[PDB]
């Protein structure tokens, strides 16, 4: 099959935009915890600082998202 | 406030609401639900929200009677949690959550 | 197997089978296959902190330059909109063979160190079409030299049956001298 | 032998994967070197409690999982729970696993 170049480009970009080496996103907070898209390379129990620095410790580190 | 939001599920006292992608409401903000009785006139089952279920979807908990809502429905969001009159206006008056005089006198400041 | 994909994959060939166009249908999953072995383009459908709506605009981007039917894109859009876009490599390996199912052509795999000709071939496979009521039957070799003897084939559902005639002699034997 | 890589880990139990044909066995050890507060590399063990399939294996850590993050490189010693036996044992304690921590010295 045919991946254009237009498609393939535009594919990697949006893919650089969500993926950002250091950072993530946020999937669902239910009552005070939180399961974050990404974070590929951190640590358990290592600090993530969200947007507006309300700060939170890592625990549930799955395989699609973490804890 | 200024967005539309669709009842999607309804087990009970729990409400699904979808809203669009960018305007999310916080948690324990309260939407309102222009919703109608039996007879159709715009009534109102406020809600307050308790969590972002994900995929633009939130699970919401509904403050008033869920028997004649369908889903399909439309809601809005107020952007604050439920606000309730203060002061010397409330003095001497039955209240509900819904900050409703529930006793058979006038309106309040 | 009734699983989370297989109705999926049914659904289409079902509906491939009463519009007719059901050898065109697998070329163009074969297609969406070479697609979906790639991990970008994968991961871009897959991952759910992507919008929709340049996904539905990328979709229609390779519709447009690969040229299919809304009988294919209805599926993947269907996909996208009930969150099965994880398991489209699921489906699709799995709806070339409910194609083989609804269409009867059962594939045959055998495995031995096989040099073989059109006998071997058409032969078993005249006699697994016999034996298991292929409409056609079709064939497939896998070439290793661990096996000695003869040959070992595989055929079913998913394989399940299973007669070799390289090692079963061997290990009968070596179970046998003591028994 | 195979060279494996952290799925997840939630708390002491992990997530391993593997190559797709070989696999450990079920009660092998699984050594994941990792690296410590201040990133100098330290390892810490796990144990092959069962093995949910599609290459991955269920691993209990016999140490504290702090120092391990995912997709961290998992090494596979095939054998089960080596510990060293003779007259080295007597007179020395020891740790879940065989290293010492008398601190007179190592093992022999």
């Amino acid at each position: 099959d045919e991946i254009s170049k237009i498609i393939r480009e535009r594919i990697e970009g949006y893919n650089r935009e969500v993926k950002v080496v250091n950072t993530g996103t946020v999937l669902q907070v239910g009552d005070g915890i939180a399961r974050i898209h990404g974070l590929d390379e951190v640590m358990a129990g290592e600090l993530v600082e969200f947007e507006e620095g309300t700060i939170g410790i890592a625990l549930n580190l799955e395989s699609n998202n973490v804890g | 406030k200024k967005n539309l939001g669709r009842i999607a599920q309804i087990i009970g006292p729990v409400l699904d609401v979808a809203f669009p992608p960018g305007k999310m409401p916080n948690i324990y903000n309260a939407l309102i639900v222009k919703g109608r009785d039996t007879a159709g006139q715009p009534m109102n089952v406020t809600c307050e929200v308790q969590q972002l279920l994900g995929n633009n979807r939130v699970r919401a908990v509904a403050m008033s009677a869920t028997d004649g809502l369908t889903r399909g429905m439309e809601v809005i969001d107020t952007g604050a949690p439920l606000s309730v009159p203060v002061g010397g206006a409330t003095l001497g008056r039955i209240f509900n959550v819904l900050g409703e005089p529930v006793d058979n006198l006038g309106p309040v400041d | 197997v009734d699983s989370t994909a297989s109705r999926y994959a049914s659904a289409l060939a079902d509906v491939a089978d009463v519009t007719g166009t059901l050898e065109a249908t697998n070329s163009d999953v074969e297609k969406l296959i070479r697609i979906f072995s790639e991990e970008p383009v994968y991961y871009f459908f897959a991952n759910p902190v992507i919008s929709i709506d340049n996904k539905r605009s990328v979709l229609d981007e390779i519709i447009t330059t690969s040229g299919l039917q809304p009988h294919t894109a209805n599926f993947i859009n269907i996909l996208i909109d009930s969150e099965r876009i994880n398991l489209v490599k699921e489906i699709l390996n799995e709806f070339e063979d409910v194609f083989n199912k609804i269409t009867g052509t059962e594939v045959a795999v055998v495995t031995s160190v096989v040099k073989l000709e059109n006998d071997h071939l058409a032969q078993i496979a005249k006699g697994v079409q016999k034996i298991t009521g292929a409409k056609n039957v079709r064939i497939k070799t896998v070439i290793d030299p661990s096996l000695v003897a003869g040959f070992t084939i595989r055929y079913g559902n998913e394989g399940s049956k299973l007669v070799d005639m390289s090692v079963k002699k061997q290990l009968e034997e070596i179970a046998a001298q003591l028994e």
